[PDB]
RNA sequence: GUAGGGGAGCGUUCAGUCCGCGGAGAAGCCAUACCGGAAGGAGUGGUGGAGCCGACUGAAGUGCGGAUGCCGGCAUGAGU
RNA sequence: AAAGGUGAAAAGAACCCCGGGAGGGGAGUGAAAGAGAACCUGAAACCGUGGACUUACAAGCAGUCAUGGCACCUUAUGCGUGUUAUGGCGUGCCUAUUGAAGCAUGAGCCGGCGACUUAGACCUGACGUGCGAGCUUAAGUUGAAAAACGGAGGCGGAGC
């Protein structure tokens, strides 16, 4: 009976009301209220002034299979490329 | 007694000596000071200081004065000659608006209030004590 | 949907409204005026009634030395040998005792001189 | 009376903060400070030769107290309620 | 363990969800339902943009008293809403193995009091409502409960119409809410059971 | 104990479920000396003339004294 | 631009009375006229009328405390409610501030409107549930008092 339905106990609380509070009026006092251009990232903190090049390429990535899972545990069921789809190492895409 | 809707159906709920004029174009505040002299005295006597009292706002103070008497003596069988205002007062009304003026501060500060009635009343009794 | 502020905020303003009585003018009937009135009556309340209690004291006081220097002690002089007699732990409100009592009080106050010499 | 009786009162019903043990006339005893009684008034220590006895009449609950603060500017309004307790206690003893 | 109607007997098949009835799962999945269900229609003109105003005003000093660029922002009166509703979704993919796990759950938590199951619902003779009424009465259905026959065969269903009795729910439609919101399940067809 | 963090909660609307109430009178409105740790909630009385509490869960256009804030009504100055 | 409401039914008030009228008072209809056409409730500001206790040597943020006087007894003869006389104490609220009763800001008064949201297969944390070395689907398809299907893809799974 879905009256004596209950909560999860924990999943949901409240939300956040500003309104009232009676000493709310909420963020800082000055300075940096009402924007919407806070962004923690930019320019010359220490992002720029720091020396990386390199070079990007990023190619060819193997799928890595563990011999410890080979061995060790099911029946070396032969593996090939067959199997590998259902043996839990299915990924694919390389 | 019975219930509240019983007792609706069970009185019509008089108004003895009682007569109102709604919505005459005065001011209350102004009509006070007239009806002030009356109140609580020999309805004739009444009718006198009526006559004579200089304020225009008295004459329909004093048609009505008249018109609560009326219905003391005709709907109330009342007895004219321990006749005595009992209470009269004055209310206020629905101050009078025009079709005009709408506009936001041009040349704006004017009156165009015409004031409301005060509504008159005057309640009429019989004199108790003699 | 929308709930609009309807029957709250009146509830709440006749609460407070009626607190006011023999308060004066738009105090006791204006809101905002009243309940701002509400403000101060609350550091007024509070702080007063801790203070009663000073008052009292003082009240009493200011009656048992008086029966004292009635009876040729007083207020130093009879708590000195009040408490010099571990006898009386009388103390509180021992006004009364000497406003309605006299001759408890002239018992007291021969009582107390013993307690000196 | 600090806490606990005291002096003389003559056969009088009076109330008092909370007397520990409950009791629906569960006896409770007082012994003495000062006392006018019989016309002969002596002092106390004399009056640790005399004791009172009284009957528990009732365990109440006090006439209902708000408890308001306030803070100038600093907004800090605050709002409680407070009741303190009590038991009555009916005076006829020695 | 359950008994069927007519015929034979099953229902020693199907262990029912552990823990025993989690009222917890349940909660979740019938709210997820409703969220599912519910559609979002919102009229707001929330923004000062949505309702019709042209947009300069009067002057920005030396009118005295106000300040105001327009006629259409929220704190005017007929203006827009700040933060009102717009049409919304809420609808989202609840985890496979909780609706599973619900509705297992549901059927689980009418094992502690009546539940029932059927076969031959060739005892009602078309329709005609009364049938019904009888095949009720006489497998001690009397309608003081609320009753949802789950069922295939559209001549058996089609003889429960009603909001008083029983409610239907065919060809395994199955909805933990609606079987848990009425009084008895009567999961009839053996098809989806079992 | 101020900005700020944390915890418990009160109330309003809609929604599902449960219990229900109403022309021998619903909501709202008005008075009140009771209850509750507070947001608050009851009792009886008076108005009213159709509807509406309570419990459990869910969703918010959800709580005003201020913004020379918005609309409306009504005061002051003054019988000037 | 503001904009709505008699009554179930016009049965919408003949007739009488004061009056040029407006307006009211009877009568009648009606459950109700405590619905009468300035026609649902009818709050608050604001204007009056009557009553109670009060006030014409008193310096005042309008209160708070304490005692007395007078009046009232439907949560209600006291644990009281209303008003008041005297005593004691007592620098509006808000914002803004090193600092506000401030001769600093705001605001005539009451009502109603009125401000920390929403969106994304975004990111990162707390708690909660389900499966768990695995965990999920997206578009869509099919049913649609209902939800199932859909492995394209995503995340673990190896680092440098
Ligand atoms: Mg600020
Ligand atoms: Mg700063
Ligand atoms: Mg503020
Ligand atoms: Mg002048
Ligand atoms: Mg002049
Ligand atoms: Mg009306």
């Amino acid at each position: 009976g879905s009256r004596k339905d209950r909560k999860r106990v924990g999943r949901g609380p409240g939300g956040t009301d500003k309104t009232a509070g009676r000493g709310h009026k909420g963020q800082k006092s000055r300075s940096g209220a009402g924007k919407g251009a806070f962004f923690e990232g930019g320019r010359s903190r220490l992002i720029a002034r720091l020396p990386k090049r390199g070079f990007n390429n990023v190619g060819t990535t193997y799928e890595v299979v563990k011999l410890s899972q080979l061995q060790d545990l099911e029946d070396t069921t032969f593996d090939r490329d067959t199997l590998e789809a259902y043996r839990l190492v299915r990924r694919k895409n390389r | 007694f019975r219930n509240k809707k019983q007792r609706k159906q069970q009185v019509k709920l008089r108004k003895p000596g009682f007569a109102v004029a709604k919505y005459v174009r005065m001011s209350p505040r102004k009509v006070r000071l007239v009806v002030d002299v009356i109140r609580g005295k020999s309805v004739q006597d009444a009718e006198d200081l009526l006559r004579f009292i200089p304020r225009s706002a008295s004459e329909p103070v004093a048609k009505v004065l008249n018109s609560a008497k009326a219905n003391a003596l005709h709907n109330d069988e009342m007895l004219e000659d321990r006749l005595f205002v009992k209470e009269a007062y004055v209310d206020a009304g629905p101050t009078l608006k025009r079709l005009i003026p709408r506009v936001p501060r041009a040349r704006g500060s004017a009156n165009i209030i015409k004031k409301r009635t005060s509504h008159i009343t005057i309640i009429v009794a019989e004199k108790g004590n003699k | 949907p929308r709930a609009k502020t309807g029957i709250v905020r009146r509830r709440r303003h006749k609460k407070v409204l009626k607190r006011a009585k023999g308060f004066w003018g738009s105090r006791s009937k204006q809101y905002r005026n009243a309940f701002q009135t509400l403000l101060n009556a609350a550091t007024y309340e509070y702080r007063d009634r801790r203070n009663k209690k000073r008052d009292f004291r003082r009240l009493w006081i200011q009656r048992i030395n008086a029966g004292a220097r009635l009876h040729g002690m007083n207020y130093s002089t009879f708590i000195n040998g009040l408490k010099r007699a571990n006898i009386d732990l009388n103390r509180k409100v021992l006004a009364d005792i000497a406003a309605r009592e006299p001759e408890a009080f002239k018992a007291l106050v021969d009582a107390s001189r013993n307690a000196r010499q | 009376i600090q806490t606990g009786g005291k002096q003389y009162r003559v056969s009088e019903g009076d109330v008092i903060r909370v007397e520990s043990l409950q009791g629906e006339a569960g006896d409770k005893v007082e012994l003495k400070a000062l006392f006018v009684g019989g016309e002969q008034t002596v002092f106390g220590e004399d009056a640790g030769k005399y004791t009172v006895q009284a009957e528990v009449v009732e365990h109440g609950r006090g006439k209902k107290i708000y408890i308001r603060k306030y803070k100038s500017g600093v907004q800090y309004r605050r709002r409680t309620g407070h009741r303190q307790n009590f038991t009555a206690i009916k005076i006829l003893g020695i | 363990a359950q008994i069927n109607v007519i015929g034979q007997n099953g229902g020693r098949t199907i262990e029912l969800p552990l823990p025993e009835v989690n009222s917890g799962v349940l909660h979740e999945v019938v709210t997820w339902q409703l969220a599912s269900r519910r559609r979002g229609t919102a009229s707001t003109r929330t923004r000062a943009q949505v309702s019709k105003t042209g947009r300069k005003m009067y002057g920005q000093k030396g009118t005295g008293n106000a300040r105001h660029g327009d006629r259409s922002v929220p704190t005017f009166v007929g203006g827009g809403v700040a933060f009102g509703p717009k049409p919304r979704s809420y609808d989202y993919t609840l985890p496979r193995q909780v609706r599973q796990l619900g509705l297992a759950m549901a059927i689980a938590s009418r094992q502690e009091g009546g539940k029932l199951v059927a076969v031959d619902g060739f005892d009602i003779a078309d329709a005609k409502t009364k049938n019904f009424i009888s095949w009720a009465k006489q497998n001690g259905l009397d309608g003081t409960e609320k009753v949802l026959l789950v069922t295939d065969d559209e001549n058996t269903r089609r003889a429960a119409r009603n909001v008083s009795w029983v409610s239907v729910l065919p060809v395994a439609g199955v909805n933990v809410y609606d079987i848990l919101r009425h009084d008895r399940l009567v999961i009839d067809a053996a098809a989806l059971e079992i």
